[PDB]
């Protein structure tokens, strides 16, 4: 007979960790920062490592707990764009009779959500391989073409707009909404740039985590493009 | 049980790198001196050499027939510890819900140590009451000051050791007849010949009695590059 | 090790060891204001350094709500007993349990560096905005610690919330009492972390939200959004214990488990719903002011069952048992206290009284009664019933009865005249006041420093 | 081991070097040192003084000491 | 779980008793002082000792 | 009678403040030499080695308990054959003279008594109902007060002057209409 | 609502006409501070500690069964001060039904 | 916050916002009040007067002033 779980009882990740946040507000030069960040990424991963050695334990519940985490972080997530959509909306009865020049419902939401829903398609036929135990070498490829346009896409729209965050609480809102969901589009690259076939297949929780935030982040702009655009 | 994680391929068999080359040496080792991975083998090449001839198997008693494939002939005592480790496991990951207990009949509580902690909820319906926390020490009825329900340590205990599979199998199985490394060869000549093995673990065996790297083809099946 | 130290025990030993130093910080704070308030004229505080003394009630209030009895009470007695009562061996995530203590006393280091580097002044703990935004950079260390302090906060809610999938037994009152609160602060804070940013963003980012032609009083919605349900996230932990102790002591079971398990998630769904009541001066409009005031007063009914409830538990126990101990006085103490606070909760619940009692150091009594003298009780209480498991000595209180009754009345004797100069009236937030109000303010200082004394005789 | 059995076992037993029981009152006593020093830093800062005289920003009678 | 952390061990016996050299047994320090004065009042209070049971718990002045 | 005299012998006053003498008259901090309590200080208190620098959570001194067989010692019960049937006698507990001191005896008695309930389902059931709705008439005796009052502020009154207040860092500005 | 066991009026009946009820203290005793040996080392203190555990005592009655210790949450049911690990072997909450098996059983 | 208690008026001055509140007058006097919205670091010198006086003398003086 053993324990029903193997009790972790030391770490000293949490202290680094801890003291790298520290060093964002105790420092001189925001070139330290850039660096902290990548001292926050390298220590994040190890407790990612400490997960996936976790998987010796052959512990039934570990799937379940990490999964409900995500939905918890998710529901997070979606709350923190409704904040962002209160903050638009309280001021919604002073919008559109101000001299300022508003996005067309043409060009820009018809390309991105065509965009966006490839990116999802993408992600489901990795799902579908994932149930059937198969791989397709391109499909991370073809996530990485559509990073690239969507960065690309972006980059342009905000140097070649024409008023600027403090023309009005609704440039603002407009600009800080976009930015949101691109930190979110972003983290979604930070995720999926390990995509590999493990042999353990259908009890590792990335795949899953991966699937139901993509999936978050493609519904989240669907609100937005009704709410700003359209 | 519902608590377990999924079986691993070494719950079905064992890869036949894991063999012990002293195959000699290890048909010759009583049962209290084989460890796992030994008496796997032990257990696999007896076995399979036994059900491998079939012109002899109608004539082998069950006693003899289940000594050879390393089978535990069940009587009461071993009986009552297997089922008293199972019922441990099953209580690991599981609710406890049986009869009421009295004197006659108290609550089974089994445990490894001398005492475990233990919850009287009463009885069924308007005889439930709320939770009464106690300890379960060995050597004592127990009595809950609430609705009498009589509740009883069982300790699995033997000779300094807690009771396994792996215990209830030495103390109880009595090694018979020592194996015969003629029978090995014979099985093997039997369904390896000519460049044709239908028995695997038969031919590494009879290869390692050998000295390892006799038989054809064996020399390049040990000749690893990593 | 000592920092390194995953077990659930210790870290929830650690919370309590923080709140208790953090905690002597408050304190000094709180007699800093009771000393200045003694008279009118400069006692302590020149004229000429007035923005210390908003400071000073600044972070009184940020450092007793977020880094002491928060931490004392959701963080140090729920790490201890919760796993415990679960029958679980340890809490589900070790090692976030670990960063989360880290965490806060980070957080508690750069607020009290704040004060010694940065020009002090202060805008209030509820941060309002023009003049958040208008302060100098001590104001955005604050809003540092705030978010540093919501990561641990969601983490451990996060670790809580667990639980439900590795419980072996049954989900006591306490557990549900946890669990609950791990909800609030799941729904609540992701919005405050969103105004904070705004509040960021106007600070370092030169946004315009609050600003002409951008509704200040949007931060407050969104701000009391999280801020009620903040105060409901102080007082569950405290109705929890309450439960159990009353129940152990008393040897009775706990009457009504599951009308108290429904009472505490009812209080949860109400005080998500009912903000607004801190916006009630504003002028919001006349249905929006009908809708907050009637839901208000509704938290009263599923909060008046638990305090009844409570009573029965007291009632009908054995007189043989000896009643003066520290624990069973001190959740007999929140039961007569906590209706005080409720009740002139209700009265400036009425928005028209509210009109006259906001700003007023009525509101000031009426959440004193609640937390300073409720939910600091509360926490001795249960502290004190873990004093076998949890193995602290060198101190006399589990029978003092010197400290109990001494505590009682000179607590009382600061925050009921408050409840007076409300009606006076004497404004919150100030330090110089007119020369009628002395007497009542004179009464609560003597009060302050009395309390104060009798700290030290516990050692 | 039976010494750790018991977590913090060496307070627990009441062997414990008194010195972490300092450290922890000095934690504290610190602590509330970050209420009183910056109180008198700013108070001598823009007046000169560390603490003022009860009722010295009023008009005071000849006699006042 | 073969080989999995054991639900149950036996406490390893105690290191070795330490004597002094005239066989004195050796004293660790101990934080229960007798504090000195004039005062032996003894005060009990009956205890909760669980559900069914009752202890009766001592206070001595020294 | 005073229990304390029982067993004041077995307190004998101390003579070091913290009951250790200064470093220098003995070190306190070194391990001991002692066999078998390397992973003791000389004072008694675990070794910051044992516990720190050689942690054996962080791989120093490994040494796997569990044996070939999976197993681990275990210590049996105390069986006594007896009446054709094997017992077991449990272990019971010293005296707790031996280990808090005072002498057991004198003790005053508490009777077993089942659990303190509360009867008369009916009757408990109607008291509920009151405790949930007493406060649930009061609130709906203040909601129409409350509608009234609030609806009294929010009235259209024909005013017949107005006067603006501005409020500025530190003082209040007043506009007022100014006679013809 | 919990209102204790029901009880049948032939279960009242006694089987002698002294039959009273047993006086048998539940007090387990007095007690304070526990008081260690100034002799005892940390191992042997530790030992001292759990043999003073009020939660391991019990009453025996009449007849030879003991009532424990007993408490409404489990909280009161580790060692005091509560040690490192605590449930190595998982509570059993017992619960009780009238469903049975033939297997259970022999004729 | 323009507060002045004798005239149960406690109104929010927030940038954004020209809150309307209406009052009568009973009976002549002078009612004291004093800001009620923390508002830095003179919130407590910022007190509000206001004398109630006859129409006939608020005629005569609005006249003159
Ligand atoms: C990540 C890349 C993203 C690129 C996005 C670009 C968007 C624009 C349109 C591109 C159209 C092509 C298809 C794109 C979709 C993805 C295709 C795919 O999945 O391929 C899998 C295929 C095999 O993947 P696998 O994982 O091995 O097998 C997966 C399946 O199991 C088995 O797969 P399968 O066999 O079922 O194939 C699926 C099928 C599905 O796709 C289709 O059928 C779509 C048909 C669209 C028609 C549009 C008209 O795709 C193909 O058949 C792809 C054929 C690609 C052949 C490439 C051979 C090398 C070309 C080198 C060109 C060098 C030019 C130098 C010029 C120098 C000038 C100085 O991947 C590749 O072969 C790699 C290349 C992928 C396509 C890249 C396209 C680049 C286009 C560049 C154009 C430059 C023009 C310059 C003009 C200059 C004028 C002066
Ligand atoms: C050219 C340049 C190019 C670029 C270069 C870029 C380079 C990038 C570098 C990036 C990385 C940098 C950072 C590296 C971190 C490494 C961490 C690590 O792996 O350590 C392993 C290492 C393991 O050590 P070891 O080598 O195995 O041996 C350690 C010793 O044997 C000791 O053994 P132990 O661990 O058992 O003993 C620890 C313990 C031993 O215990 C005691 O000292 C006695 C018992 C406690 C006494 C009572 C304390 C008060 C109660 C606290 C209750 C809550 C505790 C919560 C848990 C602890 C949290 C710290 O005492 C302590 O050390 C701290 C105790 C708690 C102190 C705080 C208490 C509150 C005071 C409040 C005062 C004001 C009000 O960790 C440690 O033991 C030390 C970690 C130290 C981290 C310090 C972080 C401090 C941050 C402060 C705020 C910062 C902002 C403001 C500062 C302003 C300054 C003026
Ligand atoms: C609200 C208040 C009232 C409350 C009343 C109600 C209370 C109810 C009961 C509550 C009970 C809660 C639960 C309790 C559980 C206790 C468990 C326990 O004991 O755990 C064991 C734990 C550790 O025991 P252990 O297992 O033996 O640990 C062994 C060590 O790990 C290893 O041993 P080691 O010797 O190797 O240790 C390493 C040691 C090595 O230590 C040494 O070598 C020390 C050498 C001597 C240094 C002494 C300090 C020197 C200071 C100099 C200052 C100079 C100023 C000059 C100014 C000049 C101006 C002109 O330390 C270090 O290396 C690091 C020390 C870091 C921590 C100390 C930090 C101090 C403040 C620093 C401030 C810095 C500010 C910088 C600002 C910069 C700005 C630019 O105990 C403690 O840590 C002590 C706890 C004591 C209190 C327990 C509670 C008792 C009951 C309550 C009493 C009332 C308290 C009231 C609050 C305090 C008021 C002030
Ligand atoms: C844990 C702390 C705590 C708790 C429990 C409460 C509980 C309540 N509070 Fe709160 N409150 C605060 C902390 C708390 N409050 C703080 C800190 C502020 C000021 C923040 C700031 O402005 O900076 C504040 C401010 C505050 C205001 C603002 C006044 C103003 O700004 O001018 C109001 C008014 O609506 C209010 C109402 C209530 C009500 C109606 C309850 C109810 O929960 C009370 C319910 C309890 C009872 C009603 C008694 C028990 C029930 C019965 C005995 C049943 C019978 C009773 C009836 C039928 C009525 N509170
Ligand atoms: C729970 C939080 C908390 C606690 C305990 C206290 C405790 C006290 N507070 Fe409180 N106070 C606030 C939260 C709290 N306060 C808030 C949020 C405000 C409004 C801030 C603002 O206006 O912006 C405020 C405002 C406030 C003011 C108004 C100043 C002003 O704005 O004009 C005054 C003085 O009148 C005051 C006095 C006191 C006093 C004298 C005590 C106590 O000292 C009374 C005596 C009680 C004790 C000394 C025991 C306390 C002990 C502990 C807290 C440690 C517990 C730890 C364990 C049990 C492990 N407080
Ligand atoms: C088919 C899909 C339909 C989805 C409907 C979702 C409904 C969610 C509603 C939640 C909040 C409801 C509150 C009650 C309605 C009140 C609306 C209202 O008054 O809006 C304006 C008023 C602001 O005006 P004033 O403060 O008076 O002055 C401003 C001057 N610049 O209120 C607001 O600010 C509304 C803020 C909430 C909007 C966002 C709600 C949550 C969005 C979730 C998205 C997922
Ligand atoms: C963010 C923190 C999320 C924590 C909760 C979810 C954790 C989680 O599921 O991580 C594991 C999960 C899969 O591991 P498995 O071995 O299948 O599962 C672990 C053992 N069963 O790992 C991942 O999701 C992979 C992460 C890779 C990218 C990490 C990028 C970190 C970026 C930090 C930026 C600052
Ligand atoms: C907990 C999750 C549910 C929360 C739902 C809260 C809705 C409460 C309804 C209150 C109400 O009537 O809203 C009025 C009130 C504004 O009133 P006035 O400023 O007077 O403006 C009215 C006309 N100018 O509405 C708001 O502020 C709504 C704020 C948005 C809440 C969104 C919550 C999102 C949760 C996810
Ligand atoms: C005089 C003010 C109060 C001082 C006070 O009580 O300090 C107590 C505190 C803890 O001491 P003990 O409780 O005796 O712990 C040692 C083991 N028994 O003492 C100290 O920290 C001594 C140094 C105090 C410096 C204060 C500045
Ligand atoms: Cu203006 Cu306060
Ligand atoms: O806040 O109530
Ligand atoms: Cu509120
Ligand atoms: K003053
Ligand atoms: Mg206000
Ligand atoms: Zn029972």
């Amino acid at each position: 007979f053993e324990l029903n779980i193997n009790i972790i009882n030391y770490n000293y990740l949490g202290i680094i960790i801890t003291v790298i946040i520290s060093i964002y507000i105790y420092n001189n030069s925001n070139i330290i920062s850039v660096y902290n960040s990548n001292l926050l990424l390298i220590n994040i991963n190890i407790w990612m490592k400490y997960n996936i050695l976790d998987m010796l334990n052959l512990n039934v519940l570990d799937y379940k707990i990490l999964l409900w985490i995500v939905v918890i972080i998710i529901s997070n997530e979606i709350l923190l764009f409704v904040s962002f959509y209160w903050i638009y909306y309280h001021n919604y009865i002073n919008y559109y009779h101000v001299n300022i020049l508003i996005l067309n419902s043409y060009n820009i939401v018809y390309n991105n959500i065509i965009l966006l829903t490839l990116l999802s398609t993408i992600v489901n036929i990795k799902f579908y391989n994932y149930i059937l135990s198969y791989y397709k070498y391109i499909l991370s490829y073809l996530i990485y073409y559509n990073n690239y346009m969507f960065n690309n896409k972006i980059i342009l729209e905000y140097k070649n707009n024409s008023n600027y965050t403090n023309d009005s609480v609704y440039m603002t809102s407009y600009f800080y909404i976009i930015l949101l969901h691109y930190i979110h589009i972003y983290d979604s690259i930070i995720l999926i740039v390990v995509y590999n076939y493990v042999n353990y297949k259908n009890i590792n929780n990335y795949y899953i985590n991966i699937n139901i935030y993509y999936h978050l982040i493609e519904v989240l702009y669907i609100v937005i493009s009704i709410l700003l655009y359209l | 049980y519902r608590h377990w994680h999924r079986m691993s391929e070494d719950d079905w068999a064992l890869p036949l790198d894991s063999m012990p080359e002293d195959v000699k040496t290890l048909m010759a080792t009583p049962q209290t001196e084989r460890g796992f991975v030994e008496d796997y083998w032990y257990n696999r090449i007896r076995g399979e050499a036994t059900l491998l001839d079939p012109e002899a198997l109608p004539s082998k008693s069950y006693i003899a027939l289940a000594r050879d494939m390393g089978l535990q002939i069940v009587d009461e005592p071993s009986s009552h510890m297997m089922g008293l480790i199972e019922l441990y496991e099953y209580l690991r990951g599981a609710s406890f819900v049986g009869p009421f207990g009295t004197i006659e009949n108290p609550v089974l509580v089994p445990a490894v140590g001398q005492e475990r902690v233990v919850a009287c909820t009463g009885g069924v319906g308007d005889e439930e009451h709320f939770t009464l926390w106690f300890r379960c020490r060995e050597g004592f009825m127990y009595r809950c000051g609430e609705c009498d329900q009589i509740f009883m340590l069982v300790r699995l205990y033997y000779e300094d050791r807690y009771w396994t599979q792996t215990l209830v199998r030495d103390t109880f199985m009595s090694d018979g007849d020592m194996f015969d490394l003629k029978t090995l060869e014979r099985v093997h000549k039997m369904w390896n010949k000519d460049e044709m093995v239908r028995w695997e673990v038969g031919y590494w065996a009879q290869d390692y009695v050998l000295g390892k790297g006799v038989l054809p083809g064996m020399v390049e099946e040990h000749t690893r590059v990593n | 090790f000592y920092i390194l130290v995953n077990n659930n025990k210790r870290i929830g030993i650690y919370y309590i060891k923080l709140s208790i130093i953090i905690g002597i910080l408050g304190i000094v704070l709180s007699y800093i204001i009771r000393v200045e308030l003694y008279n009118s004229g400069n006692r302590i505080i020149k004229y000429d350094n007035v923005n210390y003394y908003n400071m000073v009630i600044t972070l009184h209030g940020l450092l007793m709500i977020f880094y002491i009895i928060m931490p004392g009470l959701y963080g140090g007695i729920p790490l201890y007993i919760l796993p415990i009562l679960s029958v679980i061996t340890d809490i589900v995530l070790p090692r976030i349990n670990n960063i989360s203590i880290i965490i806060v006393l980070i957080s508690y280091i750069v607020v009290i560096n704040s004060i010694v580097i940065e020009y002090n002044i202060g805008t209030g703990w509820t941060l309002y905005p023009p003049l958040s935004i208008i302060g100098t950079v001590i104001v955005n260390m604050i809003l540092y610690g705030l978010i540093i302090i919501g990561i641990s906060s969601i983490i451990s809610a996060i670790n809580f919330m667990n639980i439900l999938i590795v419980i072996d037994g049954i989900i006591y009152v306490y557990i549900w009492s946890i669990i609950i609160t791990s909800v609030l602060l799941i729904i609540s804070l992701p919005i405050l972390n969103g105004i904070l940013l705004m509040i960021l963003s106007d600070i370092y980012f030169n946004s315009i939200y609050f600003i002409l032609n951008g509704d200040v009083v949007l931060y407050q919605h969104l701000f009391w959004y999280f801020g009620h349900p903040e105060v409901y996230i102080l007082i569950l932990p405290a109705f929890g214990i309450i439960s159990i102790i009353l129940s152990v002591l008393n040897n009775k079971i706990i009457f009504g488990m599951k009308s108290m398990i429904l009472a505490i998630i009812m209080i949860s769904i109400l005080g998500s719903i009912v903000w607004a009541h801190h916006i009630y001066t504003v002028g919001l409009e006349l249905d929006t002011k009908i809708y907050f005031n009637n839901l208000t007063l509704i938290i009263s009914i599923p909060t008046g069952n638990k305090i009844y409830n409570w009573i029965i538990l007291y009632i009908g126990s054995y007189n043989i048992l000896y009643n003066g101990y520290q624990s069973l006085i001190f959740s007999i103490m929140f039961i007569i206290i906590f209706i005080i606070g409720g009740i002139t909760g209700i009265i400036i619940s009425i928005d028209i009284i509210d009109i006259g009692l906001h700003d007023t150091y009525y509101i000031v009594s009426h959440f004193h009664y609640i937390l300073s003298i409720g939910a600091v009780i509360s926490l001795l209480a249960g502290i004190l019933l873990l004093k076998d498991i949890i193995g602290y000595y060198n101190v006399i209180i589990k029978i003092n009865k010197y400290f109990g009754l001494l505590l009682f009345i000179n607590i009382n004797i600061i925050f009921t005249p408050q409840f007076i100069i409300g009606f006076n009236v004497m404004p919150r937030r100030i330090l110089e006041y007119s020369d009628n109000i002395i007497v009542w303010n004179l009464i609560s200082s003597i009060g302050s420093i009395s309390t104060i004394l009798i700290l030290l005789s516990i050692f | 081991n039976l010494e750790d059995h018991f977590d913090l076992a060496e307070y627990m037993m009441k062997m414990h070097n008194p010195m972490s029981e300092y450290l922890y009152w000095i934690a504290g006593f610190v602590s509330g040192l970050h209420g009183i020093l910056p109180l008198l830093h700013s108070n001598y800062y823009f007046s000169g003084m560390f603490l003022p005289r009860d009722n010295d920003n009023t008009q005071l009678c000849d006699d006042s000491w | 779980r073969i080989g999995g952390p054991p639900v149950f061990m036996q406490f390893p016996p105690p290191p070795p008793k330490e004597y002094l050299a005239d066989g004195t047994p050796k004293t660790y320090p101990l934080h229960q002082p007798v504090f000195d004065h004039g005062y032996t009042w003894e005060h009990w209070y009956m205890t909760n000792a669980g559900v069914f049971h009752t202890v009766y718990y001592g206070e001595f002045a020294k | 009678k005073s229990y304390y005299d029982d067993f004041k012998d077995r307190l004998k006053p101390g003579k070091y403040t913290q009951g250790r003498c200064p470093q220098s008259e003995g070190d306190y901090r070194q391990e001991s030499k002692t066999i078998g309590r390397e992973h003791l200080n000389d004072d008694g208190t675990r070794s910051k080695r044992y516990t720190v620098k050689e942690a054996d959570a962080l791989g120093y001194h490994y040494h796997p308990p569990i044996d070939k067989k999976g197993q681990v010692y275990v210590k049996g019960p105390n069986t006594v054959i007896e009446r054709g049937q094997t017992w077991i006698k449990g272990y019971e507990l010293p005296s707790m003279e031996y280990t808090y001191g005072p002498k057991q005896e004198d003790i005053p008695f508490y009777p077993r008594v089942k659990l303190n309930v509360w009867g008369n389902y009916n009757l408990v059931m109607k008291v509920e109902f009151l405790f949930f709705y007493l406060p649930t008439i009061i609130v709906f005796g203040i909601c129409i007060p409350v509608y009234t009052i609030n609806f009294a502020q929010e009235e259209v009154i024909y005013t017949t002057m107005t006067v603006k207040v501005t409020g500025r860092q530190w003082y209040w500005v007043y506009e007022v209409e100014s006679p013809t | 609502i919990y209102e204790g066991q029901t009880v049948q009026e032939s279960e009242l009946i006694p089987q002698e006409d002294d039959w009273v009820i047993e006086e048998t203290n539940f007090c387990l005793g007095r007690n304070c501070y526990v008081r260690f040996r100034e002799e005892d080392d940390l191992a042997r203190r530790a030992l001292h500690q759990m043999d003073s555990q009020l939660n391991k005592m019990h009453t025996r009655l009449r007849d030879g069964t003991v009532i424990p210790y007993m408490s409404f949450h489990p909280d009161e049911m580790v060692d005091r001060p509560a040690p490192i690990h605590t449930f190595s072997e998982k509570p059993l909450l017992k619960w009780t039904w009238d469903e049975t098996y033939e297997e259970a059983y022999d004729d | 916050s323009w507060s002045v208690p004798s005239l149960g008026i406690k109104c929010d001055a927030t940038p954004g916002r020209l809150v309307k509140i209406n009052t009568f007058i009973q009976r002549e006097g002078v009612f004291y009040g004093q800001c009620s919205e923390l508002c830095g670091t003179l919130h407590a010198f910022m007190p509000i007067v206001v004398e109630a006086v006859s129409p006939e003398a608020f005629a005569a003086h609005a006249k003159k002033w």
